[PDB]
RNA sequence: CUGAUAACUUACAGGACGCUUUGGCUUCAUUGCUUUUCAGGUGAACUGCCGAGUAGGUAG
């Protein structure tokens, strides 16, 4: 079993991925635009659970784009800053547990790091379920494109960093995970009634597979220290 | 009507129907009743045919008993093609004479259209010929 | 409620005529107007903003206490225009 | 359940004036393409009449 969701075009993104970078969304981002869709599923079958994905993309396009806040109150505008924002265009393909059209559209969420995620109509048609890995890479359609895997080799600097990107040009480093500064208490505000913790990102290098499959898929890999989107092979 | 062949050569089988056609005429000496293949294409006569102004005579009735058969522009026959072979060169020298016949000399170089001989013979004698049938 | 609308326009131009999209917002440290882009095939392209776009449909406001011409919806709702604000706090 | 939730960058514009690239020039000697080769379906759509007729008509 395996769900293809194709040509998710982005409007308007954050390149901030980290404090640091600037590029392609984290991968936690990603993480939530998949994890939305698992959960907004399981209002109507409750037993969806998504296990991986696998990114697709098309067609980056970063832009320092600006950011016009709104009047705050003495009324006036807030404190301005440079806005780095991208327009991804790319292909998910999700590993799921075991559905109508109109349950897969309705759930799609809409939005991929502040930007709008839609799919055209016409490719509504492409929407279908496979069996195998074959028949779905062989099923979408805007073929050239990236797979994605993670670069594991030895960044423990900037300097280890930049001699990877110096080699390989289209190397697009990123935020991949959370590193906790401390472990998670209860606060009396948190988003939506849970322990809260501080954490910071987790800077990784993003490999891209001509195209096994462990290198592929990513999962989202809890440790008592950090988070980590991890590809299954890793 | 118009008789239609189901079962095969359009050739051999369309002039067999004139036949039967020729000796009704000279029963009855009658030469109202005239000849037409609406399926006139250049592959073949085609596989209709059809009369107006014969089915009770033995041919058509035998030959309905078996599964194949059903029961503006002008069709003539053209004698200037028979002519066009050698062996019918040779008899309009032999007129002409009943005087050199070395002055004469072939064409060598004849174009002909779409002439449609259907293969018939004669009762009288024992003799061949074609039926060079155009528009 | 899902509701999906997929608009296209077809604007008839005289010759050669201009084309203003939207245009970007940045910090200063030579280009006086640099315009908002994408990558269509292998070109850029120049675009008109999602947020840009949000609020030519949300122009609805006019229930303002003096009002003449829809506003942008909004909280104490601001013109452009002229730099006010109708529905201010002290209304 | 996404460094989450929300987000209009806008207005105006004349790059212009002037301009000699030129002089000179040897591509040239030699040369064997050769040997051998079945296009066949022709039993047949004939024999008379008319006409001054290599014209043109018709009989079985």
């Amino acid at each position: 079993s395996f769900l293809v969701l194709p040509n998710i075009r982005v409007c308007g993104a954050t390149a901030l991925s980290s404090p640091v970078t600037v590029g392609i969304p984290s991968l936690t981002a990603f993480f939530g635009f998949v994890h939305a869709f698992e959960r907004n599923i399981n209002r109507t079958t409750s037993s969806f659970r998504v296990e991986s994905f696998a990114i697709c993309v098309h067609q980056l396009h970063v832009e320092k784009r600006g950011l016009t806040a709104e009047f705050v109150e003495t009324i006036s505008a807030p404190a301005t800053r440079d806005d780095w924002q991208c327009d991804v265009v790319f292909s998910l393909i999700l590993n799921t547990n075991f559905i109508d059209q109109d349950t897969l559209v309705t759930s799609l969420p809409k939005r991929l790091a502040r930007g709008s995620a839609k799919i055209a109509i016409d490719d509504f048609k492409h929407i279908n379920s496979f069996s195998t890995l074959e028949t779905a890479i062989e099923s979408l359609p805007i073929e050239a494109g990236r797979w994605l895997s993670l670069y594991a080799q030895s960044n423990n600097n900037l300097s280890d960093l930049l001699a990877a990107m110096t080699e390989d040009h289209q190397l697009m480093a990123s935020c991949v995970g959370y590193h906790l500064l401390e472990e998670p208490k209860d606060k009396p505000n948190s988003l939506r009634g849970y322990k809260h913790a501080i954490a910071e990102c987790i800077i990784g290098l993003i490999n891209s597979i001509t195209f096994d499959p462990n290198t592929i898929f990513w999962s989202l890999k809890n440790y008592q220290n950090y988070l980590v989107v991890q590809p299954r092979s890793i | 009507k118009t008789i239609t062949f189901l079962p095969c050569n359009n050739e051999s089988l369309a002039a067999k129907c004139l036949r039967v056609l020729h000796g009704f005429n000279y029963q009855y000496e009658t030469r109202n009743i005239g000849v037409s293949f609406p399926l006139w294409c250049d592959a073949t006569v085609g596989k209709k045919i059809s009369f107006v102004s014969l089915l009770k005579q033995h041919y058509f009735v035998q030959m309905e008993q078996l599964q194949y058969f059903h029961i503006y522009v002008s069709f003539r026959r053209c004698q200037s093609i028979d002519k066009l072979t050698a062996a019918g060169l040779a008899r309009k020298i032999r007129r002409l004479e009943k005087f050199d016949p070395s002055s004469f000399a072939q064409k060598e170089h004849t174009a002909i259209a779409h002439y449609h001989s259907l293969g018939e013979s004669s009762k009288q004698t024992n003799r061949n010929f074609r039926l060079n049938i155009r528009m | 409620g899902l509701a999906i609308f997929e608009v296209r326009a077809t604007l008839h131009l005289p010759t050669n005529a201009m084309v203003r999209p939207s245009q970007v917002f940045t910090e200063k440290e030579q280009n006086s107007r640099v315009f908002q882009s994408t990558t269509i095939d292998g070109e850029r392209s120049p675009i008109l903003g999602a947020f840009k776009t949000g609020a030519a449909i949300a122009t609805i406001d006019d229930w303002y206490p003096e009002a003449t011409e829809p506003l942008r919806v909004g909280r104490f709702g601001v013109h452009r225009e002229d730099v006010t604000c109708y529905r201010h706090p002290s209304t």
